């Protein structure tokens, strides 16, 4: 439609004689001291914000916006032509692709119309070019970006779930024959090529000469290159559906920065993949900037209601309202809401670990709860324990047709990166999968003695556990070494421990009754007057707590001895299956740390603590 | 004779090497191998003219498979003409030794395709001897006659050129110079210096053509510095095609500080040195410090500040490896022997254990082991070393190193040591967990050279006084107050070298006396009651 000719023109006068306001409305030549580090080769990518052609070019934006290789080619040719007139000496030859270019220039230069014979012009960059996304397009949801945006611009966020080693791929491929004594380049765009036989180099064939060819990596141009799956947010994928993975190719400079588990934001061109009834093809993404999120890393004044209001009364009473009751256990579970984000800058690594666990699954249908618990939290991502084999953390062999070889996979506690995890029917697991489990309790430590596989898993999220019983409640009159079935020293390293019986308490077995019958009757399933609210008032009051950060004092500690002492009649006494250790100590401060967060006040706070110890009397010795 | 297009001399200092015979003159041993000894593949050290000039330095990594020759070629050459009645029959390869240490070995970048690197890690796999045809040479039809062409170096011996015409394998194995070669498939795994844990760490698959395979052992250090390439994997044997993506591989070539230590010495002699170094070394180790006495002297409920205890060593140690059992078999440890149906190529698999010479394996939960298994290990505590009986080996794999733990008939007497965890049943002990670790929570170079520099030439002597000391204690106290009679005491000399090897004394003074005695009354005790 319009003369690539003029465009060309067009970035060459923006790029050197035209100017911006970004340094006090004054032009400070910021791409002309990039464009000089290229010169000098000491920068490798450049980068062209599209930002800055929007502040004073709308028509050039769109175009660009509109299709992207096209001008993404013209740019990067641009700046190659851009590059002869800022050459101020003789390269240093820093590398075996200056060495071939230099030699290749003067071979140039030395003989000085066919419009195959030239050098291409990927062959002679030495410099790679990428896009930022302008901020005026909003972000896409990964759903949302259908056939119909192919060839367009798109950024979407999503969470790495597979990433491969670093590998070379090859772009420009060099022949040389032992007849003609040329370099015959074959260009390659494709995943796979198809190397030369015969060459079609004019010379060979009006002689008639051998013609035989050797491929050779001396010369050839390489470029990083990665292959990568992203899944979409699971907090803004709608409730009836799974989040969908979409592949994304990034190669250069660019490599090397996504982390498996990582948010990141994604900026590339929408392009097909031939695999050589109707023209079918699959789609990628080939990256151009990728951009990890910061929390990665380790009008009147009565809008807020932060001292006033007691978050107890209204936040917990809003969790999880089908529930038949269990307040005290829902309370509990605000603590694992909350987990260890939010820690002190001290080094307090293990405070972000909160590994509960739940014994009796048929009991009051808490398997329901678990959706509860990843719906409303933020950063926190749903998991099955039971979503697959053993095979799933480890490396097998199985049929596959799309792509995949030497497959490395993590299970679902890789899949949770530092959010919340969980775990379903963790009885069925099998006895290896078991000791997988308790690698992970010893903070990090998964050694595998498999001659193929040597990995370190990075386990930082926090593991809810639940635990069917042993084929029926369990029975006082059955001593130890019967009584429980599940391993006890597996037990002794989680730090809380739940178990419900369903016991005929007629007080209680009244309540169960009175809640089924108000079901069927109308809509509102919590008759307490709660409206279920909208996820995003509650969302935003929450993230800003988080930048407080308020720190418990070390000097209260000293009244939390006393209680260990108490414990230890009691524990020698009873003689009880249950037993329990210093650990308690371990876990009474990390349980205190989160309380304190609802007061921000940290100078004198003895009730917040006082109950954490009164939430572990009340579940061990109920009778 | 020569072509141009790469611009290289001979050694390019010929006008320099004439005054440099008259002016070096006016390291012996680098000098006299060559001319009394007469051994092949000189072993040239590293390239110290970057010291004095870059350029020549940078000239022989650009384009090393065009170098290497040069100094070969060049250094025969000159040998030939001074020395006629020398050996020429046995080429001689220049191998550079050392060479400069690649900056960021983690971060090998793709644009470094063909230069010499430096790698650093250990041998886990190695494979059987794989020959293959090199300098290949084709057959014509007139009256079979070959002329010899192909000297120069450049040509590539393709393959599918053999499936016509297979007398090759009879005819031409020797007389066309077809003999097979030597490569050996060895896979390297890089040590990252104690990362934080991030990436995973990269797998280098070591095979070059190079037939100095096995001259060097595997199973040890590697400081190989070898060339990169890169091959073009075929999509399907049937087709053609072959994809946009190379495997790496690596070529195989390759053959103040002491001003502190006297410091140490001065400071040993005051009396509080106990009280200085127990506090120091160590502090994130909770109470029950008889405990300490394996570790400290020695380097030098469950999981109750033990299995920690270990992580400590992991920790502070890198040589070793950590495991458990109750899910590894007897065969998960080691002699996991097997090979690849896929492939159709046996693996001489080791393990673990086998690999722990020269360190300390941590080992836990001994109790839950079964039978089965523990034969191993009764070997190399009894025997020191540890045998590998399957049926492509039998033989034994030197175990010299030690292993402890601990633990919670009398047929016992197997183990080295033997303690066990009493309660003093005391709360206030309790007490100080929240204020010295909850409270609480460029030196790291120094502590890492006490190990390897100073330990390395230290050998303790005992002296004729000291030794019976230990025999005329156990008899007459023995029965004052009412098992010592084996010679189970005598061999807790091996220990005593621990007190020698603190202030790197070779001499035996009042401190490290009654050291020994009371660790009598620590074991009495635990074997009491």
């Amino acid at each position: 439609l319009k003369d690539y000719a003029l465009e060309k023109e067009k970035v060459k006068k923006f790029l050197q004689e035209f100017y911006q306001d970004d340094e006090l409305g004054k032009k400070q030549f910021k791409y002309g001291n990039q464009l000089v580090r290229l010169a000098h080769r000491e920068q490798v990518a450049l980068y062209v914000d599209l930002d800055d052609v929007a502040e004073d070019d709308p028509e050039l934006v769109d175009s660009i916006c509109e299709n992207a290789r096209r001008y993404a080619k013209l740019f990067a040719d641009a700046v190659q032509e851009l590059l002869p007139q800022y050459k101020e000496r003789e390269v240093v030859n820093k590398d075996v692709l200056d060495v071939y270019i230099e030699h290749r220039l003067m071979m140039e230069q030395r003989s000085r119309r066919s419009p195959q014979n030239q050098y291409p012009a990927e062959l002679m960059r030495r410099f790679e070019l990428y896009f930022q996304g302008p901020s005026s397009n909003k972000p896409r949801v990964i759903r949302e970006v259908r056939a119909d945006s192919v060839g367009k611009l798109v950024t979407v966020r999503g969470i790495v779930t597979r990433v491969s080693e670093v590998k070379p791929k090859m772009v420009v491929a060099t022949y040389t024959c032992d007849q003609c004594g040329a370099e015959t380049y074959q260009p390659i765009q494709s995943p796979t090529f198809m190397p030369l036989i015969m060459c079609p180099s004019q010379e060979c064939q009006t002689n008639r000469s051998g013609g035989r060819l050797y491929l050779q990596t001396r010369g050839s141009r390489f470029i990083k290159f990665q292959e990568m799956k992203m899944q979409e947010h699971s907090d803004q994928v709608p409730v009836g559906n799974i989040p969908r993975s979409i592949t994304v190719l990034v190669e250069g400079e660019n490599t090397r920065i996504a982390q498996p588990g990582d948010h990141v934001s994604v900026t590339g061109i929408f392009l097909p993949i031939l695999r050589t009834q109707g023209l079918l093809s699959e789609t990628y993404l080939e990256a151009h900037r990728i951009v990890k999120m910061n929390k990665s890393e380790d009008t009147r004044e009565e809008l807020r209601q932060i001292a006033e209001e007691d978050f107890y009364e209204k936040l917990a009473a809003s969790i999880a309202p089908e529930i038949y009751g269990h307040e005290d256990v829902k309370k509990a579970l605000l603590l694992l809401l909350v987990g260890g984000v939010d820690q002190s800058p001290r080094g307090m690594k293990i405070r972000g670990n909160i590994n509960i666990c739940l014994m009796g699954d048929p009991g009051v249908a808490k398997s329901q709860l678990l959706s509860y618990i990843d719906r409303l939290a933020p950063r926190s991502q749903y998991t099955t324990g039971r979503g697959s084999s053993g095979v799933g953390l480890t490396a097998a062999v199985l049929r596959d047709s799309v792509s995949g070889e030497l497959t490395l996979e993590g299970g679902a506690l890789v899949l949770a990166d530092q959010g919340v995890c969980c775990i379903d029917e963790f009885d069925k697991m099998a006895e290896a999968d078991r000791t997988a489990i308790h690698e992970v309790m010893e903070q990090q430590t998964i050694s595998i003695a498999k001659a193929g596989i040597l990995t370190t898993l990075n386990a930082r999220c926090s593991i809810l556990a639940a635990a069917n019983p042993a084929y029926g409640r369990y029975n006082p009159r059955r001593s130890l070494e019967q009584n429980i079935q599940l391993p006890a020293a597996l037990l002794s390293r989680f730090d809380l421990l739940w178990l419900i019986q369903d016991r005929p308490d007629r007080d209680n077995d009244l309540r169960l009754a009175q809640h089924i019958t108000y079901v069927h009757q109308h809509s509102r399933q919590p008759p307490s007057q709660f409206e279920p609210l909208d996820m995003k008032l509650m969302r935003r009051y929450i993230a800003m707590c988080r930048e407080k950060q308020p720190m418990v004092p070390e000097s209260l500690a000293d009244y939390i001895t006393a209680a260990y002492v108490e414990m230890r009649r009691e524990a020698w006494a009873s003689k009880d299956a249950t037993y329990t250790s210093a650990r308690t100590l371990l876990a009474i401060l990390r349980l205190s740390t989160a309380l304190a967060r609802l007061r921000m006040v940290d100078v004198v706070e003895k009730e917040d603590v006082n109950e954490a110890i009164r939430l572990m009397e009340m579940s061990k010795d109920s009778l | 004779l020569v072509i141009w297009g790469t611009d290289v001399n001979v050694a390019a200092c010929k006008e320099n090497f004439q005054r440099f015979l008259q002016r070096f003159i006016d390291y012996m041993q680098r000098l006299g191998e060559i001319n009394v000894i007469g051994e092949p593949f000189l072993n040239v050290n590293c390239e110290h003219i970057k010291s004095f000039d870059k350029n020549l330095y940078r000239q022989l990594i650009s384009y090393p498979q065009e170098v290497i020759p040069t100094f070969d070629m060049a250094v025969n050459e000159i040998f030939f003409d001074r020395y006629p009645d020398s050996i020429l029959e046995h080429q001689i390869q220049v191998r550079p030794f050392n060479a400069l240490k690649t900056k960021n070995m983690r971060n090998l970048n793709p644009e470094d395709i063909d230069q010499l690197i430096t790698i650093s890690g250990m041998v886990i796999r190695t494979s059987q001897l794989i020959p293959e045809m090199q300098e290949a040479f084709f057959q014509c039809q007139v009256c079979a006659h070959t002329t010899r062409v192909e000297m120069d170096r450049g040509r590539i011996a393709e393959p599918s050129v053999c499936g016509r015409c297979h007398t090759t394998h009879s005819m031409a194995l020797i007389h066309n110079r077809s003999l097979f070669s030597d490569k050996q498939m060895i896979k390297l795994q890089e040590s990252p210096e104690d990362m934080p844990a991030g990436q995973t760490p990269h797998t280098v698959i070591l095979f070059a053509h190079n037939d100095l395979v096995d001259k060097v052992q595997p199973g040890d250090r590697v400081n190989v510095t070898g060339i990169y390439r890169a091959v073009p994997i075929r999509v399907n044997p049937r087709v053609s095609n072959v994809k946009s993506v190379y495997k790496t591989h690596i070529d195989v070539i390759h053959y103040f500080s002491e001003k502190r230590v006297e410091l140490l010495k001065e400071l040993s002699r005051k009396p509080d040195i106990y009280e200085r170094l127990a506090s120091a070394l160590a502090p994130s180790i909770y109470e029950h410090e008889d405990i300490k006495k394996g570790i400290l002297l020695q380097l030098f409920d469950p999981g109750t500040s033990k299995s920690q205890l270990l992580q400590y060593v992991y920790n502070l140690v890198p040589r070793g490896q950590y495991t458990s059992g109750k899910g590894s078999s007897a065969v998960g440890l080691t002699a996991y022997v097997m090979k690849d149906p896929e492939t159709r190529q046996l693996v001489l698999q080791t393990g673990a254990l086998v690999l722990s010479d020269n360190g300390i394996c941590c080992i836990d939960e001994f109790d839950k082991m079964n039978e089965s298994t523990r034969s191993v290990l009764h070997e190399v505590m009894e025997q020191q070393t540890l045998s590998i009986a399957k049926a492509g080996i039998i033989c034994q794999l030197n175990a010299r190193t030690s292993v402890l733990a601990a633990a919670n008939h009398t047929l016992l007497s197997r183990f080295d040591l033997i303690f066990l965890l009493l309660d003093p049943q005391d709360e206030a002990y309790d007490r100080r967990l929240a204020h010295h670790l909850v409270a609480l929570y460029l030196d790291m170079a120094v502590l890492k050279d006490y190990i390897a520099y100073a330990h390395s030439t230290i050998m303790p002597r005992l002296s004729e006084e000291a030794s019976q000391a230990l025999i005329e204690a156990y008899v007459d106290m023995r029965k004052i107050g009412s098992s010592a009679y084996p010679r189970q005491l005598e061999s807790l000399i091996r220990l005593a070298e621990a007190h020698a090897k603190v202030r790197l004394s070779n001499k035996v003074e009042a401190i490290d006396v009654e050291e020994a005695k009371r660790l009598h009354r620590e074991a009495l005790k635990q074997s009491a009651t």
